[PDB]
Order: C-alpha cells, then structure tokens, then sequence
C-alpha cells in the first residue's frame, strides 16, 4: 500500500520481518515489522539484534501502529517506549478488549481521535449493508441432558455440536448459495470447524493447514462459482488476506470477545456490490439456546449495538422441514452424534549416533 | 509483393548477372524465387552436382550472398542427416555488395593515381622496376643513360602515365555499367530494409519437390548461448421476444437481491425450528377477389 | 501474402492458397511438382483443430460434416500458420 | 555493418548477433479431492 498509493521509493523503504532483514540505506525511508518482532524479549539472532539496534538508535517521526487494540499486551506495550518516535498513530477496527486494558491506550498513543460512524458511512455506501441476525438453535433433549452435567470445557463442545445448529447452518447455506452470495463460515472450535465442513462437503481453513492449501482454497472460493462456501477457524479472525463475501455463518465463538465479533463483521463489510441498489450483507451468530452461548452472544453484540447495529433474533427458519436432506434429522443419527461427541472427551564413534 | 524486396531482388538479380556467371545466376534466381533451399532442393531443381555446386556455395558464402543454416530435423524414418538450408540475408547481403563495389572503386582510383605518378625506369636483363627517383642515383658519368644497379644496362622506360587515361576510361566504362546497381542503392538508402534471417525467410517460402528430406519447420532449442464476430440478424418480430427475456433477467436479478423472510417480518409468532379466424380470413379473401373481378495418430487439439 | 504459404499435405510439400473470392470459399493445395492437386470445400466443414506454438509438431486438423470427412495439414512456419 | 559508418554509408544492416548480444504439499481437505480447480493465474 505504500508503494501503491503514494511516491515513496522501494530503495526507501525495508521489512524487518523473518525472510527480510536488510535496511533501507538513505536517511530517512520507511520500516515495516510486526509487534512480535520488535517486543520479542527472547534471545533474537544477530542479524536482528543489529536491525533492532538500528531501529531503536534513530529517532523516528512517526509510529502507526495498526490494530491498536492488541497494543495495551505485556510486553507489546513495550513498543511505545522501546522506538522513540514522536508522534504516534494508532489505526483499528475494534477499539475494545475483554479487560480493563483498553483505556490505557490514551496514556501509551494518546486520545481517541477520530470515532467513525459505522451507519453513517453504510449509508453512504462506504461499507456494506450488513443485516446482523441472531439464529435461536432450540438445543436438543439428549444432548441438553448431557449439557447440564458436564464441566464448562466440555459444556462448550456439547452446546456448539447441537444438530439444530447442523440443521439451521446447512439451511442457511443452500438459501444464501442459491442466492449467488459468498458466504464465509466462523468457528472457533477446530474439531467443529472439521465436523461441520465434513457434514456438509465445504472447505475448511485452519491453523494447521498448509499455507499453499490455504491460497489454493481462497482462490477457489474467490473465482470457482461451484466454491461459495468456506469454513474459517480463528485464523480469519485476525488480518489475513480473504475474498470479498456477502453472508456470514458463526457457528461458534471465543468467550465474549467483543474484538473478534466486530472482526468478523468486517469481513463482509467490504463487499464489492455495496454500489448495487439494495444489497445488502448478511451477518448470523447461530447460538444454543438457554446456554452460556446466549450470555457470550449477548456480550459480543455490545459492541456491535453500541455501534448502533440491531441483532434481530430468529427463532424461525421458513423451510427446515422442506429442505431435501437435514443433517441428523433421525434420532439414531443424533444419537450417534451424540457419542462421537462424549467420546471426543573420536569421529570413529560417532557412528553409533 | 514490397516494392522494396523488388528493389532488393533486382539488385541481386544485377550483380549475380554482372560478375557472376551462369551457374551462380541459376542458383541466386533459385533462392530469390523459393525463398529457402536445401542441398536436394537445388540439387533437383537445377540438375546440378554437390561438386558442382561447390564453388558455387563457396563463392556466394564468402561474398555473402547466400547464408547457411546447419539445422538438423527428425525425419518420420529416423536416417536423419545435419542438412544445410540455403536462403539470403537481405542487408547482410547488400552491405557485402556495397562494400566489394566501393572497395572497387577506390582501387581503381588509387591505381589511376599511382598512373599519374611519371613513367620512371625498368631493367629489362633483371626484370626490376626503378622509379624517376632512384634513376638519378643511378645515372652515368656522362649525365646521359641511367644503368642498373646490377645489371649495369641502360635503363628503358615504363608506362605509368601512358595508360593513364586508359585506366581513367576503363573507370568510366565501369561506372556506367555499375549505374543500375548504385541506383538501386540510392533506393534502397532511402528506403527501410527488414532484417531478415531463417524465421523470416520462411514466411515467403515455397517448396521446390513433393518427397523434400529437408524439413523446413525450425525447432528452437534451449541451452545455445552463444476475436470472432458474430450478429443477431432480426426482423424485429423477435425482438420484443428478446426484451421480454431481458425483462425476465430483470426479474431473476430482483429475486437474488430479495429479502429473507426471516428479515423482512419478525419469527417470533411462527413455530421453533427443528428437525373461426381462418375462414373469416376465407371470406375476405373470396370478397377482395369479388372486388378484384369488379374492376376487372492423434495429437493436440485446440478450439479454434 | 497472408492467403499463401508453405505446407505439407499427406507428407507431401505444397502450397496452401486461399480461393475467398469465389463463392463458397476453397482452400486448395497445389503439390509444387504438379502431381496432384487437393481441394477442400468449405462448405462442409465442421470444426478446425489446431496445434500450441509449444509444440514441436506443426499440424493443423480440419474436420468435416456428415464417418466425418477428415483433413490434416502439415505446416514450416508458425506466422503462416497464424494467418 | 559497424565499418560503413566508419566511412559515411549509411548501412541498412544492423550489427549481427556476434558483436554484443545477450513443490507439491499435503492436502487436508481430502473430501473435495478434484472438486477443487487449481488457478495459476487470476
Ligand atoms: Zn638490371
Ligand atoms: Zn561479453
């Protein structure tokens, strides 16, 4: 983007990063690196050390510091006091952490500058249109009577793999896939992520998947049309790449971090049909219901209705019973799943070596 | 074809004519008229002799007229052979012709130049030249004869000088006669001339036998460092069909941006989900014919 | 210029030429020693296939209409092909 | 084609090419084995 957008020359500019370690060599020019790079407390390599040493012996002019809200960290707090620069940017989508942290931003960059109007600039066609829903998934008998007792950890796994979840997630697909719409699916939980991408014959990307599998995927869903659906781990949660998609599925979610919530909306907010008249996306946080999912999705969507977004509830799908082929619609099936899910829980010597 | 590759042709056509004989005439007319040849190619054109067409090859590669190309193909047989293409480079060609003419020209001048220097002296018992310069040195006692060195004979005269204007109009009987060919250089001076080379040559080609060992597809190597238009013909019957279908497009178009139901009213109220023309055309017919009456081996495939 | 060119037909040398101006249209190939001469009505012609500038083997494949008439062109020069 | 300039014909050859010229990874979405395309270019 700075090469792109503005007349600064590659010779000026320089990456610290992992691959990239060499500097720029005029006297001034641009650094760009990661917080873990630059607070890495641990014992970095000699090439690094230089680079560091050069970083923090210059006096900078200016500091961005993208995605702010990850600043108020131990150590990542260090970054403001270990590079002397004297002003300091702080530019990110969500301005909010599950602790008290997040107000020591003012003493670490300085004062919240700029607030955007997230409905004033949707209706300026800016971003997009989303239509924040919250799908109530009526939670089954066996599986709510294994819920009740069970410890929370394994609560957790219980209330995400309710088959009224399966059922209303697949119902959303095929209505937003025979809609045309790009729909990327949200799940923490990785062995749901697997369960629910198997179910229904959908690409899945998580943290172990290799990194070209991974472009692969993401330029299938980008350009195959018969490729309309991904499921996504917490790996698009943060800020990687992804194609421009218009409806959105969380199955399941961390806790109730308000950061990620609003992180995965902005994954729809920037869709390329907001110049057509009347698009709108789609943003679904299928939730169990009378479980914890509803106190954690009521504490995500603070946030988002502190924006001023309206999560309407719908405890109603017209054509569940219609759709051709339900996941775990006989009770054997439920019951089946049901067990999968409890039982998920001197050189000569050296040749002897 | 071009103009220019007129020029160029007739050029050719001029000096092979001019200081080459027959055979040679023969063989540049072959490449000028089937653009690359091979040894058989000439060879059966021309019934001539790989010996015959030796000095031939020899004498048009050192002045340059004729290139060679060592390229070797893969005969369906397999008793393939590194087989010699014949062919011209155009300005490689004219720039040797240019050069050879200009060179001629000079020598001749510098040869009219050395004639014009005085007629000095040659021995005729040793056979050795000596100019007005070196008589002086050698003359008599009695200041009359000039005596060789070794010979000690009387020294007779040459003729430097004497054919003087003979070579001067041999130089104007060459200029006339080398008119065309600078003419054709003034043209082409003016003009542009593509470099051509083997890939060049071959646009132009034809083939000079049926059963042609020589294949004259290049194979490039690697390692050597050294769009349809198409038209809706209507008779705007069928158009008002087609803004109908376009009409439905429309249509399809608003029903993907439609609405959910679940979005447009609330689910609250609503269950939990879970698990005879013809013959009147007769009649007018028969009554306009009443008033009528009245007034009365497989390989790659590409979709092309 | 782009109506002529070299070719080889049935391993045979010649020369493609292209009859535009006659109604319907004739590609016709002339061996370059008269021995025989092919023509091809254009009429009755299907579907063309051709060969990648990648490939080593230059052959063009011309497909007729109703067992389908079948054609097979043997080129020298890619920009001939080409045109 | 260097020489004529050297005299003052202006040559329409140009100079000759003598004097100065120049992994495949693992797969973890085995269920869409094939369904997926692979796109080299955009
Ligand atoms: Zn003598
Ligand atoms: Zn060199």
């Amino acid at each position: 983007q700075f090469l792109q957008w503005c007349t600064l020359q590659p010779e000026n500019c320089a990456v610290f990063t992992s691959d990239n370690k060499e500097m720029f060599q005029t006297e001034s020019g641009l650094v760009v690196s990661t917080y873990s790079m630059v607070a890495n407390t641990r014992n970095r390599s000699h090439d690094s050390q230089k680079v560091m040493d050069f970083l923090t012996g210059r006096e900078w002019g200016f500091i961005i510091l993208d995605e702010v809200h990850v600043v108020p960290a131990a150590m990542f707090r260090r970054v403001v006091s270990t590079i002397a620069a004297h002003a300091k940017l702080g530019l990110t989508a969500t301005l909010v952490r599950e602790d008290d942290k997040i107000g020591d931003l003012n003493f670490l960059i300085g004062p919240k500058l700029y607030e955007a109007n997230w409905m004033e600039l949707s209706q300026k066609g800016h971003i997009a249109n989303v239509q924040c829903a919250e799908v109530w998934c009526p939670m089954t008998a066996e599986f709510y009577q294994e819920y009740l007792r069970e410890t929370a950890r394994k609560r957790m796994l219980l209330y995400i793999m309710n088959p009224t979840k399966f059922q209303a997630c697949q119902f959303l697909i095929q209505y937003h896939e025979r809609r045309g719409d790009k729909i990327i699916v949200f799940s923490d939980n990785v062995y749901a992520l697997q369960e629910y991408a198997l179910k229904m014959g959908k690409p899945f990307i998580y943290g172990s998947t290799p990194q070209q599998e991974r472009m692969n995927i993401l330029q299938n869903f980008q350009y195959n049309d018969q490729i309309n659906t991904i499921f996504l781990s917490k790996v698009g949660d943060t800020s990687i790449d992804l194609p421009e998609a218009t409806c959105l599925i969380q199955i399941s979610s961390h806790y109730g971090s308000r950061r990620q919530e609003a992180q995965r909306l902005g994954r729809i907010l920037r869709a390329k049909r907001r110049n057509d008249e009347g698009f709108n996306a789609f943003f679904y946080s299928l939730v169990s219901k009378d479980t914890q999912e509803m106190y954690y999705s009521t504490k995500r969507q603070a946030f988002l209705v502190d924006q001023g977004y309206a999560f309407k509830v719908i405890t109603h799908l017209h054509g569940m019973e219609n759709i051709p082929n339900l996941a775990y619609a006989s009770p054997r099936e439920r019951r089946e799943l049901l067990q999968e899910v409890l039982l998920k829980n001197h050189p000569l010597i050296r040749k002897m070596y | 074809d071009r103009p220019i590759d007129d020029i160029v042709k007739n050029l050719l056509k001029f000096v092979v004519r001019g200081f080459y004989g027959g055979s040679f005439v023969l063989v540049l007319d072959a490449i000028l008229f089937h653009s690359v040849l091979a040894e058989d190619d000439l060879k059966q054109l021309l019934s001539i002799n790989k010996t015959e067409l030796g000095p031939l090859i020899a004498r048009l590669r050192s002045d340059r007229l004729i290139s060679i190309h060592k390229q070797r193909e893969y005969p369906p047989n397999s008793k393939s052979v590194e087989r010699v293409y014949y062919y011209v480079k155009y300005p490689h060609a004219i720039d040797a012709i240019k050069w050879k003419v200009h060179q001629v020209v000079q020598r001749l001048k510098d040869d009219l130049d050395k004639n014009s220097e005085p007629n000095g002296y040659m021995c005729p018992i040793c056979l050795t030249k000596y100019t007005q310069l070196e008589a002086v040195q050698l003359l008599n006692f009695d200041r009359t004869e000039f005596l060789c060195s070794l010979c000690d004979e009387p020294l007779v005269e040459d003729d430097s000088g004497k054919k003087n204007k003979e070579k001067q109009d041999k130089l104007n009987r060459l200029m006339d006669q080398i008119q065309p060919i600078i003419d054709s250089l003034k043209k082409i001076d003016d003009s542009r001339i593509e470099e051509n080379t083997f890939e060049i040559a071959l646009a132009r080609l034809i083939p000079p036998q049926n059963q042609s060992h020589a294949a004259y597809t290049y194979n490039p190597k690697k390692g050597s460092t050294m769009a349809t238009l198409h038209i809706n013909i209507t008779t705007a019957s069928d158009e008002v069909a087609q803004r109908e279908l376009q009409e439905r497009q429309a249509e399809e178009k608003r029903k993907q941006n439609a609405v959910p139901e679940w979005h447009k009213q609330s689910t609250i109220g609503k269950t939990a989900l879970g698990r005879e023309e013809r013959e009147n055309e007769k009649t007018l017919n028969d009554y306009y014919a009443a008033l009528a009456k009245k007034q009365a081996l497989e390989d790659e495939f590409e979709d092309v | 210029m782009s109506h002529s060119g070299a070719a080889i037909f049935e391993k045979v040398s010649g020369i493609i030429a292209i009859n535009e101006d006659v109604s319907p249209a004739e590609l016709t190939w002339r061996s370059t020693d008269g021995d025989k001469v092919h023509t091809v009505v254009l009429s009755t012609i299907d579907k063309l296939q051709a060969t990648p500038a990648s490939s080593e083997k230059m052959m063009l494949r011309l497909i007729g209409k109703v067992k389908p008439q079948r054609h097979m062109f043997s080129f020298n020069n890619r920009t001939v092909m080409d045109n | 084609p260097r020489k004529l300039q050297d005299l003052g014909l202006k040559p329409a050859s140009v100079d000759p090419a003598t004097i100065k010229r120049q992994r495949k990874g693992k797969i973890t979405n085995t269920h869409m084995t094939g369904i997926l395309k692979d796109y080299s270019h955009r």
